[PDB]
């Protein structure tokens, strides 16, 4: 499996996309980041030149004006109008975000100080996902040489450190998956920002999200509400397989 | 002696509170050293373990030096407990004492013409609640918490359950922080109110007030209702911690989000309570250096009303992946969309008074300048966060904390600067050296922008907040933006003896207003430093 849900080094974009929500944040994103990089570089020029137009070398008279009917108007219109065409764009976003489709499979998350527990309803399947260098695995949240043959044991490499997981929320590609997220004990936040997904697990509390993943490979996300000592040592390893290798990876688990 | 401590004076006791914010802003921006320097590489060097073994001031100063990851089991705890601390003492002990507390009780009265404010034994009191509730948030640092260790780490918002479960007493203090915080707004809001509307010279028309005390007097309403609701949510975990209530419990039928209602209904107004102040300067200063009037000032006034009523109808897009209803977020996301209209009203009129103008480049100005610039730079980013769909990838992350230091960091602190260039004079009787004033500027203009422009490449590549460590792949924009805190750091250092400077041997100021005509409220009539009886 490619890893492709993870920082890139420099990085300054989003991670890539993995599914039709991620793909629609970047989109809204990118129109939102245009237009306030030309409101902003348009404040900028126009504080600059006033700057070096107005200066008091320059101009040695100041003026004494305090209104200007048509430019107010203007500069209260353009702004409602900007802001409208943004949430015109950005309402059906979250309308398709928010609302929970029919899943194809369901995976019910609880957060723990400090790691997550997997259950697959239909499937009896349940776990618990530590971080690879946690306590857990006979480290102590710390890179180490046995920490990175642990990594590479597993899969993966030292620069995955402190994003995998022991063990992965394995899932199909191109199927709507439901996760439901709770917590139990304070508040902790499950996300995945290749699938444009993250909701706080909420002890007593059981919130819905969805995504359909595009494509196999791994994707990381990292505990997103703070939740104590190991906030930093909680993440969380989604593998996408094909259809195929997700029953296979089910029957693995079935006992006979 | 002691009897700067016990004046009731306005002037007085501005003063206290500019000095007081300034030394606590010290604090607070050390430790943001000290996170910058865990930060500035992968894998935790700092703050080991190891280091709560040996003494108080032993640990101390060994975790000022870097060891070697094998002799370094990372201290989360130690993470959490310094952002704590620097979120609390920033939000309740920095710039809305020294904004609202320092300039608003020096010059308010002075630019109404009130000889005093209505209840000066009361202002006195509300210093002193102050440094009760910045000594009492010090000592939690210090006391009995979390994890068996010292001090709350909990985040400056303190959402249960963590915070109602964090052992130790450390967080009760901090709580107790927090209500002599709020007390000491709530006196100086009633003060700010009853002054303004009493004590008005007769003549002084409520339409010929500098916005200054039109910042002053809106920012002392929305206190009055905003601090109450905190004090009714913070006193909720005490009694949860303390007193067998459930309020926040599941177990016992509460709810923790029920607690992030209450707290963000006081936290977003919160941050209008921060800006509007430096608002207030920013028009001063730019009308001054402009050698203009103020643009549209009816506008003005009327934006600042707008913004700080919005800003009690938006607060959970702090929320938005709580468990919020679709048609809850759809509102909120709305509501909070409308705050660019008032603000984008300022900003050009700012702009406009600029245009046209007989510009000169001093040392308050560049603050000024640099304020529209960067807040205008933090300002578009809270939009893009008010958007819950795209807030889903970005809540939590470091894209917020980029926004919240442009506007905070780059935005309400340049005002604050701006003010104390604009006013030492007037203030001391001796004037900064121009000089120093113009390099204090460009290095932290440069210092500030490189630690926190960078937080939104991090924030984009998914980088959390409130993490020790983080994953090899964030290191470079990490490394950078300890390099800018560092820079900003040593800009700050400067600055600290450039006021040093300037009150012990700046030269000595002659002029009641040492600066131009434009400068035309009431303080610039007076003499520098003004007269006992102000
Ligand atoms: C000075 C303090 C301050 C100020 C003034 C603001 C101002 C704004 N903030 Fe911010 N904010 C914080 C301090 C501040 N904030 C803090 C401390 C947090 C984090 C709390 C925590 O979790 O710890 C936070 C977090 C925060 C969140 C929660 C994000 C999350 O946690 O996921 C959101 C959500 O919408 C938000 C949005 C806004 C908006 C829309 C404004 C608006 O008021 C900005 C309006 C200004 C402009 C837009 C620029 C000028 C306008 C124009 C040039 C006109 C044209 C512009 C357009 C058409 C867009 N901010
Ligand atoms: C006014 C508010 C304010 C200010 C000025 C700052 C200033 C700085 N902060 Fe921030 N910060 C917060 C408010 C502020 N902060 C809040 C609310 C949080 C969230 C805490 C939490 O997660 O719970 C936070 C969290 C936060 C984080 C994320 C922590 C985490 O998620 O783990 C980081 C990361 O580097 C950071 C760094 C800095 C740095 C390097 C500076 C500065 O060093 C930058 C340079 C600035 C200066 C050099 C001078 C500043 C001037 C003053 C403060 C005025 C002093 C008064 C007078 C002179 C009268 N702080
Ligand atoms: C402005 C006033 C205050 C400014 C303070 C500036 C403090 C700078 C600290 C120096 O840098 C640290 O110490 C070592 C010398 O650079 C390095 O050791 C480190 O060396 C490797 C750097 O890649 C790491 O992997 C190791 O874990 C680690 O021990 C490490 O890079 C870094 O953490
Ligand atoms: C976005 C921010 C950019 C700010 C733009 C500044 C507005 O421009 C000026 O506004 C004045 C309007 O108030 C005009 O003066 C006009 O109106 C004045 C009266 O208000 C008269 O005294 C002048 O003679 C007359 O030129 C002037 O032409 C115009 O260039
Ligand atoms: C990081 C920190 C932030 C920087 C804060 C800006 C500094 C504030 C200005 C200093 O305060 C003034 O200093 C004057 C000293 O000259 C005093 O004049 C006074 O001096 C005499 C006593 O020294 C008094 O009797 C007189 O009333 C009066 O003229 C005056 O009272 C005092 O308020
Ligand atoms: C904690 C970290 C702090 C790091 C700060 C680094 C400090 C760098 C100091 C540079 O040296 C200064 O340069 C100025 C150049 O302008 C000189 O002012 C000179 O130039 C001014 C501008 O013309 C004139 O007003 C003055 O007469 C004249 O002293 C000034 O004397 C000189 O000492
Ligand atoms: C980490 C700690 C950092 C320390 C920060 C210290 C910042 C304050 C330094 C101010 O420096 C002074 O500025 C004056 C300029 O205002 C200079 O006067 C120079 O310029 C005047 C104005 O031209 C002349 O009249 C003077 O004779 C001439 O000495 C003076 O030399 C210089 O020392
Ligand atoms: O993405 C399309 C989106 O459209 C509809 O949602 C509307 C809603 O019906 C209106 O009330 C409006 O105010 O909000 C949404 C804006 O698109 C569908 O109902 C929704 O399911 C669908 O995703
Ligand atoms: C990959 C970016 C290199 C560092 C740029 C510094 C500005
Ligand atoms: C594809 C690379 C994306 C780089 C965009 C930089 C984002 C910076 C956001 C800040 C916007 C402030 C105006
Ligand atoms: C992950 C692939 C999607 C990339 C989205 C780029 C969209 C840029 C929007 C620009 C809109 C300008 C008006
Ligand atoms: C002298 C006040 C400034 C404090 C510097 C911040 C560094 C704190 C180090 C924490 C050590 C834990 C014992
Ligand atoms: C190779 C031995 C360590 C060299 C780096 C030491 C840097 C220490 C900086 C401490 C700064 C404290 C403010
Ligand atoms: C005795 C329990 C503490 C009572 C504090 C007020 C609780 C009521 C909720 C009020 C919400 C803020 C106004
Ligand atoms: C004093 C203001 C308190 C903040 C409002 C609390 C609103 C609770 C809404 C719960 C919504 C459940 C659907
Ligand atoms: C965003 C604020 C920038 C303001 C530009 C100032 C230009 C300074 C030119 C030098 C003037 C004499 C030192
Ligand atoms: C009063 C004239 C002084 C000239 C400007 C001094 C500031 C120079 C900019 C230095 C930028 C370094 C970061
Ligand atoms: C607009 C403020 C910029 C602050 C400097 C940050 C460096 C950005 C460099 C981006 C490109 C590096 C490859
Ligand atoms: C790869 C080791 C990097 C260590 C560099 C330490 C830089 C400290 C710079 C301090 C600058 C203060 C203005
Ligand atoms: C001025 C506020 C714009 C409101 C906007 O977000 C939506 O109403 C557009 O459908
Ligand atoms: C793919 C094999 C399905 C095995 C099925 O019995 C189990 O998932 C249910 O316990
Ligand atoms: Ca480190
Ligand atoms: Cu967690
Ligand atoms: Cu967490
Ligand atoms: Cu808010
Ligand atoms: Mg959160």
């Amino acid at each position: 499996l490619e890893i492709i849900g993870r920082p890139q080094p420099g990085g300054t974009g989003f991670q890539p996309s993995a599914s039709p929500v991620a793909t629609q944040i970047h989109w809204l994103d990118g129109f939102i980041l245009v237009i306030i990089a030309a409101i902003t570089i348009f404040v900028t020029l126009l504080i600059l030149y006033a700057v070096w137009r107005f200066h008091e070398k320059r101009n040695k008279v100041p003026a004494r004006f305090t209104h200007n009917s048509p430019l107010e108007i203007a500069w209260t219109i353009v702004p409602i109008v900007i802001l409208v065409a943004i949430g015109a764009f950005s309402l059906p976003v979250l309308f398709n975000q928010q609302e929970i489709p029919e899943a194809d499979v369901t995976v019910k998350v609880t957060g723990y100080q400090w790691y997550w527990g997997y259950e697959y309803p239909d499937e009896e399947i349940s776990f618990e996902s530590y971080m690879i260098g946690s306590p857990a695995t006979g480290g102590d949240n710390r890179m180490s040489p046995e920490v990175e043959q642990q990594l590479i044991e597993a899969g993966y490499s030292r620069d995955e450190f402190l994003l995998a997981t022991d063990t992965a929320m394995v899932v199909p590609v191109n199927k709507t998956v439901v996760v439901q997220v709770t917590g139990a004990d304070v508040i902790h936040s499950w996300t995945v920002p290749a699938f444009g997904v993250k909701q706080d697990a909420v002890p007593g509390r059981l919130a819905q999200l969805w995504f359909r993943a595009e494509r196999e490979g791994i994707f990381f996300g990292q505990c997103s509400e703070l939740c104590g000592i190991s906030h930093a040592y909680m993440p969380i390893t989604v593998k996408v397989v094909s259809e195929e290798a997700y029953a296979a990876w089910l029957e693995q688990h079935h006992h006979h | 002696f002691t009897r700067w401590f016990m004046s009731t004076n306005h002037k007085d006791i501005g003063v206290l509170y500019l000095f007081t914010g300034g030394l606590v802003g010290l604090i607070s921006v050390a430790f943001t050293v000290y996170m910058r320097m865990e930060l500035m590489a992968p894998g935790v060097q700092f703050m080991c373990a190891e280091h709560l073994e040996s003494g108080l001031v032993k640990g101390f100063f060994q975790s000022l030096w870097p060891s070697a990851v094998e002799n370094c089991t990372p201290n989360g705890h130690l993470w959490n407990v310094m952002i704590t601390g620097h979120g609390i003492l920033m939000m309740f002990f920095v710039v809305i004492p020294a904004l609202f507390g320092g300039f608003g009780n020096y010059f308010m009265p002075l630019h109404i013409g009130a000889p005093d404010m209505a209840f000066p034994r009361m202002n006195n009191l509300s210093y002193w609640l102050y440094v009760a509730g910045t000594s009492l948030a010090v000592a939690s640092l210090f006391a009995p918490g979390g994890n068996g260790q010292l001090g709350s780490g909990i985040g400056w918002v303190l959402y249960p359950p963590l915070s109602t479960s964090e052992s130790g007493y450390s967080t009760d203090l901090a709580i107790f922080a927090v209500h002599l915080s709020g007390a000491s707004s709530i006196l100086g809001a009633i003060n700010m109110i009853t002054t303004f509307l009493n004590m008005r010279a007769p003549g002084m028309t409520m339409h010929k007030v500098p916005l200054f005390a039109w910042s002053i007097f809106v920012t002392a309403w929305l206190i009055l209702l905003a601090l109450p609701v905190l004090a009714g949510a913070i006193t909720m975990l005490l009694t949860d911690r303390n007193f067998g209530t459930t309020f926040f419990q599941p177990s016992g039928g509460g709810d923790p989000v029920l607690y992030q209602h209450i707290l963000w209904f006081f936290g977003h107004p919160e941050v209008y309570i921060i800006v509007l102040p430096a608002f207030g300067i920013v028009s001063h200063v730019i009308a001054t250096f402009a050698k203009k009037p103020i643009f549209g000032y009816l506008p003005m006034v009327y934006a600042m009303v707008a913004i700080g009523v919005l800003g009690f109808v938006v607060w959970a897009h702090h929320m938005y992946t709580a468990g919020l209803s679709l048609t809850q977020q759809s509102y909120f996301m709305m509501a909070t969309m409308v705050i660019a209209v008032p603000t984008g009203i300022k900003i050009f009129s700012w702009i406009a008074t600029m245009w046209g103008g007989s510009i000169e480049l001093k040392t308050p100005m560049l603050w000024a300048l640099g304020f529209l610039f960067l807040f205008t730079v933090g300002g578009v980013t809270g939009i893009v966060l008010s958007q819950a769909s795209v807030d889903r990838y970005y809540h939590d992350t470091y894209y917020v904390v980029a926004h919240f230091h442009y506007v905070m960091s780059l935005g309400a602190v340049f005002g604050i600067f701006a003010g104390i260039y604009f006013w030492i004079g007037k203030m001391s009787g001796r004037q900064y050296p121009e000089w120093a004033g113009k390099l204090h500027f460009w290095m932290m203009f440069v210092g500030a922008n490189l630690t926190f422009f960078p937080q939104h490449f991090l924030g984009r590549q998914g980088m959390p907040r409130r993490y020790i460590d983080y994953p090899e792949a964030f290191a470079t924009w990490n490394f950078v933006s300890s390099l800018g805190a560092f820079l900003s750091f040593a800009s700050f250092l400067f600055f600290l003896g450039v006021i040093f400077y300037t009150l012990t041997r700046g030269a000595r100021v002659t002029a009641n207003n040492y600066w131009n005509e434009h400068a035309d409220t009431l303080e610039w009539t007076l003499t520098s430093p003004p007269p006992e009886h102000t």
